[PDB]
């Protein structure tokens, strides 16, 4: 059981080993709809570097539809300001390569290649509730 | 007698000779061949008093004044290149000396300089890297009030001059003029010198920023990310405030009143909807005066804030619609309050608290009031009446929440109040809603209250 | 070499300080020296190239807290074996630093590093003092280097290894623990894409 | 590119003294920015029409009056002398179609400037003419005119070339040339402009 608030695994791979099971074996519920994830979604949850949410010692993930939906709502709600990558580097005194930026549509962390694309196409990065976001390749093409 | 760098003594060599030969052209040759060169200047000295003596001697001759002017016009465009492409300051931190030398010239504010020389110099100066600006601002903060006034005036006259001389319209924005933008950035540099030069009380007056916990949805998304304890991030902070370590709110008393930094001609011409857009969305080719708030008057600022409030209200309306499309749930796009004339405080409390507890984001919707039993469309008049009633009821001595001073005609919090923390929360919310809906309230609080709201404790001087 | 050893516990434990890790999100191009996969919870890096690791805590640990790195084989049939640098690299002149030629892991840029051999399990470990984040930072970055290739015969010999990072007090008591898999290889971006694709195909 | 329109415009505008000072004061503002465009932004490589600017300015007949020589023309020379070679080639080919008196005017416009700066400044073994950006820039402009004069003259290239006969070097240099891959590459020409 994961009824200890502090000492339960956070990332799906860890939960796999903690339950002596593999990503190919495990079945999980989405934290909003409590519907079961498709295996494709489970993989993507691992790829998106997201955290397991726990209620009463039970683990929950998030499916694709819910994640996109709530992310889009959060964009509409806590948008702050948009900067160019160059400007952003100066505000944070670090190169964009190193700065933590996620996909605004699907939370997937952005690769330095995608970060470069933002600089190449003179596109801005959006601050939402104090965290920075951009658009990954799979969301700038749709 | 050619020389690569210049000093007071070197100048005196020529003062005497030029008088003795009844000429000035050799000294003009010299000064031109000197002051046209950034390197010569950077290498020449920090020796403030020497510079002051030199200017006090040289500017006494009209022929030499035109030479200074003509040298400065040649100098600045090259300095802009050094700062923009060669990062010279990062190679030699003495480069800042150049600007210090030029700024001690007392005649920069005469019209001859305002038309061309000073604009070009502003273009160059406004490109300095933040660390250099910080070095310069810290120096200026030691100057006398009249000198701050002079520097302020030097740029104020320029901003005024360019606003008056050029025709601005909805297609030709003040935001597109490099001269005014550069001048404003310079003036910002002076403004922070005024801030840091005033009385600053940082160690005995800070109050914690209390933030309302967001709705469960945003909480779950924050939990799904690594942000469970990172709820406190602060608003958009000005880079110079970071470099200087002192906020505009920390200065208790400036050297020159902040109101003198307001440029009324500029405010009469500035289109705030577009400025707010440029404030929200950074564009390489356009500036935003909201990044320089000291220059805007309260009307112009309020119009910016009103655009923020309206854009948010409209965002919440979009969210309402999106929720209805995806989950079928029907949420109200307005902050619809329904209250009874005999129970205004109670009805308003229960409703605003149920709203704050069920969804703290709802308080950011457009206010709409309905008196139970009355019928009309709230075009603001019903809201205004609601505010009058609430304010009158809350300040009645029979409720005991506030004490009224006959002398100042101001209200202050009753320490002995047994009333619940609810009513105090209600009056707080009402003030918020009033700003959000641009409605004036007949409330009479002493300055300490607005300081405490901003997160600064009241100090002895606020009594 | 020591032919047997006890098995250190590998279970993640955030403890009273919320101890968790982070990694700079890197691409998969042919030129990448180091790159991390969240799906595999796995680090792919080139021999003796810098691998940056971020440390995250909810509250600052007590003074004298330390950060220890220890390596074990991931496969249960080998968990009792000590991970040692492969003999050809144990024989290489590159061990000119302050770490034993048999130590696989080395720390770059921090001279307060202690290369420690477990007196009871003989396992090789690297320890540094814990350092709070820099002004303006949320996390502390440490730089690790792996001095042997996972494919090495007589050493790792293609067996996957798990790096366990432990947050400890000045006496070695466990304040927090987390872990991740490592693959030292000539072409990280390629190998990462390969293992990730194999995972997605399953 | 509308040369004749420019000429008409100048012929009408320069008839008013107040407007002359405005042209001068605008040119002094313009050139230092153009130098930046050419030196840091390579604007011509983005828009080959950028050359139009210089053509427009050069049709001003008053550039050679002293008021221009002291500041406006030097600054304009600093900008112009930075043009990339291909642009200079485009400009020179245009000038080579002008009348002799116009070449003379342009030549004179820079000659007066070089003369003015040489006479106005004190040059010595420590202050070399080589260190003055104004004279160097002016000279590079004048070079631009010079080649216009060359190309605008009578040129006979197809019936008059004779082969460059070079004396074979001493055996030592020959052996070194043979040890390198240069057995047949004895003909390389002097430093070409
Ligand atoms: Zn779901
Ligand atoms: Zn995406
Ligand atoms: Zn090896």
């Amino acid at each position: 059981m994961f009824q200890d608030p502090q000492e339960r695994p956070r990332k799906l791979p860890q939960l796999c080993t903690e339950l002596q099971t593999t990503i190919h074996d495990i079945i999980l519920e989405c934290v909003y709809c409590k519907q079961q994830l498709l295996r494709r979604e489970v993989y993507d949850f691992a790829f998106r570097d997201l955290c397991i949410v726990y209620r009463d010692g039970n683990p929950y993930a998030v499916c694709d539809k819910c994640l996109k939906f709530y992310s889009k709502i959060s964009e509409y709600r806590h948008y702050s300001y948009s900067l160019y990558g160059t400007t952003l580097e100066q505000q944070y005194n670090k190169p964009l390569s190193d700065l933590l930026i996620r996909c605004i549509n699907c939370q997937k962390p952005l690769s330095p290649e995608e970060k470069q694309r933002h600089l190449d196409k003179k596109q801005r990065f959006h601050n939402i509730r104090g965290r920075w976001t951009g658009r990954c390749m799979s969301c700038s093409r749709s | 007698k050619d020389v690569t760098y210049l000093t007071e003594e070197k100048v005196y060599e020529i003062l005497e000779l030029c008088r003795e030969r009844e000429d000035y052209s050799p000294l003009i040759r010299v000064i031109g061949r000197v002051f046209s060169s950034a390197e010569a200047l950077v290498q020449s000295f920090v020796d403030i008093d020497a510079i002051r003596r030199v200017y006090t001697r040289l500017l006494s001759n009209e022929k030499i004044e035109t030479a200074f002017l003509n040298a400065l016009v040649y100098l600045s465009p090259n300095v802009e290149c050094d700062l923009t492409y060669h990062n010279v300051y990062s190679r030699d931190p003495n480069y800042l000396n150049l600007f210090i030398i030029v700024m001690e010239n007392r005649n920069l504010h005469s019209p001859e300089y305002l038309e061309m020389a000073l604009p070009l110099f502003c273009k160059a100066m406004s490109k300095l890297p933040l660390a250099a600006q910080g070095k310069l601002i810290r120096l200026w903060s030691k100057y006398n009030a009249d000198q701050i006034r002079r520097m302020m005036e030097t740029f104020q006259q320029l901003i005024t001059y360019k606003v008056i001389s050029n025709e601005f319209n909805s297609r030709n924005l003040v935001n597109d003029d490099d001269a005014i933008v550069a001048a404003s950035k310079c003036l910002k540099m002076v403004y922070y010198a005024n801030v840091v030069g005033g009385e600053v009380d940082t160690n005995h007056n800070e109050e914690d920023d209390e933030e309302p916990i967001p709705e469960s949805s945003e909480l779950t998304l924050q939990e799904l990310l690594g942000e469970e304890r990172r709820n406190k991030k602060g608003p958009r902070v000005d880079p110079l405030e970071t470099e200087l370590g002192v906020k505009t709110l920390d200065c208790r008393k400036p050297l020159i009143p902040f109101e003198e930094f307001i440029n009324e001609p500029l405010n009469e011409v500035l289109e705030m909807d577009k400025d707010y857009t440029f404030f929200k969305v950074e564009t390489e080719n356009k500036f935003s005066f909201m990044t320089c708030p000291f220059i805007l008057n309260a009307v112009t600022k309020n119009l910016g804030l009103y655009y923020d409030n309206r854009i948010r209200m409209y965002s919440e309306r979009r969210i309402t619609v999106l929720y209805s499309l995806v989950q079928g749930q029907q949420l109200n796009p307005y902050l619809r309050l329904k209250v009874r004339r005999d129970h205004i405080i109670d009805d308003a409390l229960v409703r605003l608290e149920m709203i704050a507890m069920e969804n703290p984001a709802d308080l950011k919707k457009q206010l709409y009031v309905e008196f139970e039993g009355e019928q009309g469309v709230d075009e603001g008049g019903v809201s205004k009446e609601f505010f009058q009633l609430v304010v009158e009821e809350i300040f009645n001595p029979d409720i005991g929440m506030f004490t009224y001073d006959e002398s100042t005609k101001l209200f202050w919090f009753n320490p002995s109040s047994f009333e619940t923390e609810g009513q105090f929360t209600l009056i707080g919310i009402v003030l918020g809603l009033a700003i959000y809906n641009n409605c004036i309230l007949d409330v009479h609080f002493p300055m300490v209250v607005y300081r405490k709201l901003m997160g600064k404790k009241g100090t002895f001087r606020d009594l | 070499w020591p032919l047997s050893s006890s098995v250190p516990s590998q279970k993640t434990y955030q403890g009273s300080y919320g101890f968790r890790l982070g990694f700079l999100h890197s691409g998969t191009a042919k030129s990448v020296t180091c790159t991390y996969s969240p799906a595999l919870n796995k680090m792919f890096c080139q021999l003796a190239k810098t691998c940056p690791v971020q440390l995250w805590v909810d509250s600052t640990p007590p003074p004298g807290t330390r950060v220890r790195a220890m390596a074990i084989y991931k496969q249960s049939q080998h968990m009792t074996e000590v991970v040692r640098r492969c003999p050809h690299h144990e024989r290489c002149s590159d061990s000119d630093g302050l770490a034993p030629p048999q130590h696989l892991i080395r720390v770059e840029g921090n001279l307060r590093v202690e290369y420690l051999d477990d007196r009871n399990t003989f396992r090789h470990s690297v320890v540094v003092p814990y350092e709070p984040p820099e002004v303006g930072s949320d996390c502390t970055t440490i730089h690790y280097n792996y001095m042997c290739n996972s494919s090495c015969m007589g050493g790792m010999n293609r067996r996957p290894i798990l790096t366990i990072i432990t947050l400890e007090d000045s006496s070695g008591n466990l304040l927090g623990r987390n872990s991740f898999e490592v693959r030292v290889c000539a072409c990280p971006g390629r190998d990462r894409r390969t293992e990730e694709e194999n995972l997605r195909k399953k």
